[PDB]
């Protein structure tokens, strides 16, 4: 005998962790503060080429 | 020799004394590759006319890279080098309580979250 | 020829005489690839006006690498080379007891744990 | 200081550090007469462009003679001098297992009976 | 033409006469790529003043390599070359029994395990 | 010393090592008269710049005659001399499987009936 | 190695092989001081066009003196040197009975009392 396999079928289902993530308000505030600080820090470097 | 145990949170690192000398103490971390690892240089001396003292503490750690896992020939090569030196100028005739308070203040400033942010995000200290 | 059996602990290595000559004896280890293996050079001579003698013993071993297991074309290539030479200057009219004591002291210094640490951890000898 | 204990079989000899220096470590045996005794010179350095290293180990021992037991005047005078130097050229980026195997092979070659016969009876190594 | 069948143990190789000439017979193995394969050169002549004869037999085989399986462009390239020549100097007025005994001795020396070890492990013949 | 046993079919011949040297190994057969017997010369060397090697194997056997059985007076005198040299040029970094296949092919070509006919009947190889 | 036992009448002396080589065999007696002792040089070769052979046997023994028993400083110093060489020119195709008779005659001439008197009293041989 000689069997031919199609690897596009012999794989289990998709896990249940492929859902939308949950982000808290504290995490959002922390990330926004960090982003604002980094943005204000990047500005001070551009004026060096005055 | 002399062993120093450092707790990082989940693992314990061991530093071993290598170059035992009075004017220069060299501690080296023993984990795997000795080249490009964690090294510590300590020095103690005097100053002027036997007034105060001078203590120097430097900590270096150079990262290494290797391609023998995929590429078929590359020796472990160092990448960048980091230097973190210190300078302690404390007079002998001082105060034990003042020295303890200064050490506690330094420990608090090191353990605070502002210096960590200054190191990571490169944001100037000012919270 | 001339065979030398060396016990490493769990296996036995065999070195075979290759270049039989008075002023230069070359022993080579026979295990697999002859190129980049264990070689030993021995030499014996005199000095000055038939006073003392001179014995030289060198041991070399170069590591090899190969990529034919994964890469589809790479000949066995040597990497680094290690040289460990010696120098024996013992006069003829000496003392058998003194020579035996010196050999025992050398054997003890070789078998001690300080030289092993100096070789491995590259820590200067001083325990 | 730094003490080294060597076991000869029935007695224990003690070597003491005398000249503590990085580029030259001088150990001297303390038994009786300091002049004409057992001395050991150790040196460690680098090479080329921070590639490998170089270790040198020399062991000297000069015999002494005295006639004050019978003759009514003769200071302790040295007789012959023996020099046994070494040379270690091991690269940093090597292999711990290979270094351990090389050290074990060297220890076996030192502890074998062929080198002892070559030293004592001055017979060329070849059994 | 002229076909020669050689049994290796599990497969049979076929060599075909290519260059039919008296003073030089060239046999070439036909398997796949003709370049870098098995070739055999045979020659027969006389010597001096019609005393004895001279027979020469050489066998060459150069390995080939190719990268068209993975790399997208590399012609079959030869690597090393091996030369195994012979020399037969047998006089005409000899002895058939002596020639048969010599051929049997040569066959036994070829089929013995000592020459195989000398070829593989490169260990000098001496068991 | 070193003994080699060769089986001719009904009797066993013994060759003994006589001139033990690295660059020239001389084996002689011990049966009766030592002069005009079976001798074997083996040599092993390198080539160029440590690339490959060179092995030489020669086998000589000179027949002897004597008239002391009938004639009053005649010392054993040699008649003809046969020379069968070899030449092995195998590189170190090769292939064990390729070397084994080449040795098997050489053994088959030696044991075949074509070379025997070429030796005996002096007929050129071509069946 | 190779040991040779010689019986002098009341004690047995032991000579040990030192320098094992084909063209030069050096045997040295092991009793005490190796310098200035009993040595024996043996050599075997051929001659002309593979006609006869040449054997050389030399026996040397230099006496030593020492003053450390009374004088307070004198190393063992050699005095005179004696050389007794030989020369054997025996052809291969000879006679076993003739060789045995010649050896017996030489042994008788050595064991006779005339050569002993010639050696001791320096009186010319003629009794």
């Amino acid at each position: 005998h000689s069997r031919e396999v199609d690897c596009e079928r012999f794989i289990g289902p998709v896990p249940s962790s492929f859902t939308d993530p949950k982000v808290t308000s504290a995490q959002w505030k922390f990330l926004e503060d960090m982003a604002d600080m980094k943005a204000l820090a990047d500005l001070n470097k551009s004026l060096v080429n005055l | 020799s002399k062993t120093i145990v450092l707790s990082v949170g989940e693992a314990t690192r061991t530093l071993t004394e290598i170059q035992s000398t009075a004017d220069r103490q060299i501690f080296e971390e023993k984990v795997g590759p000795l080249v490009g690892r964690l090294r510590l240089t300590a020095s103690l001396r005097q100053n002027g006319a036997k007034t105060a003292y001078r203590v120097n503490l430097k900590l270096d750690q150079a990262d290494v890279v290797d391609c023998s896992t995929s590429v078929c020939g590359e020796l472990p090569k160092v990448r960048y080098t980091q230097v973190w030196s210190h300078d302690v100028t404390i007079v002998a005739n001082s105060t034990e309580a003042s020295r303890k308070s200064l050490y506690d203040l330094t420990k608090s400033l090191v353990a605070t979250s502002q210096v960590e942010d200054l190191v990571v995000n490169l944001v100037p200290l000012g919270r």
